[PDB]
Parts: C-alpha cells; structure tokens; sequence
C-alpha cells in the first residue's frame, strides 16, 4: 500500500456539534459549542497522529509537543477543507448541524474571528487542492513546529518530515504533469502551509484571550484546556521554532 | 502537566 492511501484510510470521521438550530443564535453560544466540538475533534488527531507512518517511533515527549504546537493549524486546516468541499459559496463549515452562513456572519464579532478561516478554504478553492495532496499537507502541518532547542528524536523527525515533504510532490506529479508547472505547484502549496503560521497567530490571539479572561465565561474542554495551558507559557518564552519552506 | 494528552498517546488505541 502506498504512503498516501495509509493517510486516507485514517482521515477521522466527520463530528456533530449537536447545535440546535430552534433556540436562536448568539456568538457565545456559537464560541462555547465550538470549543466543546474543538475537544472532541482533538481527541480524534490524537488517534490519527498514532496511526500515521513513523509518528509513533518519535520519542513519545517529541509526540506531545508536535500534537500540542500544531494543534490550532490541523484544526483550521480540516476545516478549511470542509468548508471547500461543502460549497463554493463564503461559508464556514464547521459541523454539518454548524455551518456559518451570511446571517451567522452578522453577529457581534463573527466576522472578524471568521476571515482568517475563510481564508484557509478560499485558498484551497483557488488553488483547486487535491484529496491526496490534502492528506499530504495536513500531516506536513503536524510537523511545521519544533522547540527552539528541537525535538529529541530531531534526525528521524527531519527523516520523517522529508518523506512526506516527498509524498506532497508525488500528489502534485498525478495532475498530471508537466515539469515546469510542478514546480510552480509545489511552490503554491508549500506557500499556503507556510501562511498556516500566520492564520494560527490570529486564532491563538482570539483563542487565548477567551481563555484567560475568566469575566468572558467562555469554557474550553479539558483536552483544550490542557493544551493552551501549556503552549501559553512556550509562547512567552519564545520556545518555538516556525518550520518554513520559503525565507 | 499534560494528564490527558499523555494517557491519549499511551493507552491502546
Ligand atoms: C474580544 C473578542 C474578539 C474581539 C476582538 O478582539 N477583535 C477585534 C480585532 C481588532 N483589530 C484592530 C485587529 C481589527 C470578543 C468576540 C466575542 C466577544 C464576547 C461576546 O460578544 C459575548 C459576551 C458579551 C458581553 O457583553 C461581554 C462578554 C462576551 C463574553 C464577549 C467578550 C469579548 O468581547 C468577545 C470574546
Ligand atoms: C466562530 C467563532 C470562531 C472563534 O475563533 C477562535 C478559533 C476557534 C477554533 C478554530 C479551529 C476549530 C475548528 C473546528 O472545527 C472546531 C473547533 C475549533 C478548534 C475552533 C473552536 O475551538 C473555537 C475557537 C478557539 C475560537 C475561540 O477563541 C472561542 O473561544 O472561536
């Protein structure tokens, strides 16, 4: 079996929200049933990261710190897609029973918080992104962090993060191609991975705001809870190293 | 600490 279809066949099944559409709509209700959804979707990466090819032979700290670095941009990127293959149209398709329409996007500070998500599916939609080329970037977004100091297992993670670095250009190759334009392919998408960091500081401000400020009576699930109390303090002291594919 | 992110990664499955 090939390294891509591996990938695939651990893509995590789509999770409800459970959001009733009856009671009317405000942004806390909208915030606080994402968080809770947000729990649960970071509970399934952590199953997913242990079923991708070579993770688990990483040092089970180095394991830790990939999945609590990379976090926000896995779940901003799936989205991303989610939103991309659901419509065309300038919606975020958080759930199927969650979506953010035109008429969600009106409420109090919807929007502001919305645009760089929105960003990440208009994106894959003018860049016309590939299922397996998805699949190879959502693991390259895993591996797009490390400590300032590195991992413990920094030889094999730089082995690792090459091979799907290597699986990306192999999904470019299949449309169909010629070889100036795989080039220019690659160029693009490693482009979007790179701009990842900056969607996932505008959603970390919004993110850790909410959390830290207690008078907002915003909850956060302990999975998420537990990883924002600890990527917080590495934050402030500058323990994070930005993989980049273009200085 | 990281309790919960921990047991995910350790236990089976
Ligand atoms: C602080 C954030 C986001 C706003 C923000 O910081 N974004 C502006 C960007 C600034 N740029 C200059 C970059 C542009 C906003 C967005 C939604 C806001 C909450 C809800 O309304 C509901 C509720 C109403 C109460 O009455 C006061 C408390 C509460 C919990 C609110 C607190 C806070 O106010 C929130 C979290
Ligand atoms: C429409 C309100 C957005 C506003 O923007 C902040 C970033 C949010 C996460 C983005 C990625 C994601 C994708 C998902 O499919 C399920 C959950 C999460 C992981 C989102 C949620 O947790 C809430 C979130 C953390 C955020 C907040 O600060 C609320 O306190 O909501």
């Amino acid at each position: 079996p090939t390294l891509v279809s591996l990938l695939e066949v651990i893509e995590p099944e789509v999770l409800y929200a459970g959001y009733d559409s009856s009671v009317p709509d405000s942004t806390w209700r909208i915030m606080t049933t994402l968080n809770m959804l947000g729990g649960r979707q970071m509970i399934a990466a952590v199953k997913w990261a242990k079923a991708i090819p070579g993770f688990r032979n990483l040092h089970l700290d180095d394991q830790m710190t990939l999945l609590q670095y990379s976090w926000m941009s896995l779940m901003a990127f799936a989205l991303g897609w989610r939103s991309y293959r659901q419509s065309s149209a300038n919606l975020l398709c958080f759930a199927p029973d969650l979506i953010i329409n035109e008429q969600r996007m009106t409420l109090p500070d919807m929007y502001d918080q919305c645009k760089h998500m929105l960003y990440v599916s208009s994106e894959l939609h003018r860049l016309q992104v590939s299922y397996e080329e998805y699949l190879c970037m959502k693991t390259l977004l895993l591996l797009s962090s490390v400590p300032k100091d590195g991992l413990k297992s920094q030889e094999l993670f730089d082995e690792i993060r090459m091979t799907y670095i290597k699986e990306l250009g192999k999904a470019i190759v299949k449309r169909e191609g010629n070889s100036s334009q795989n080039w220019q392919r690659f160029y693009q998408l490693t482009k979007l991975l790179d701009s990842m960091h900056e969607v996932v500081e505008n959603l970390l401000n919004y993110c850790f705001q909410t959390f830290l400020d207690k008078t907002m009576s915003i909850e956060f699930p302990e999975m998420l809870a537990e990883i924002i109390t600890n990527q917080i303090p590495k934050y402030s002291n500058g323990n994070i190293k930005k993989l980049l594919f273009h200085q | 600490e990281n309790a919960l992110l921990r047991y995910l990664l350790d236990k089976d499955d």
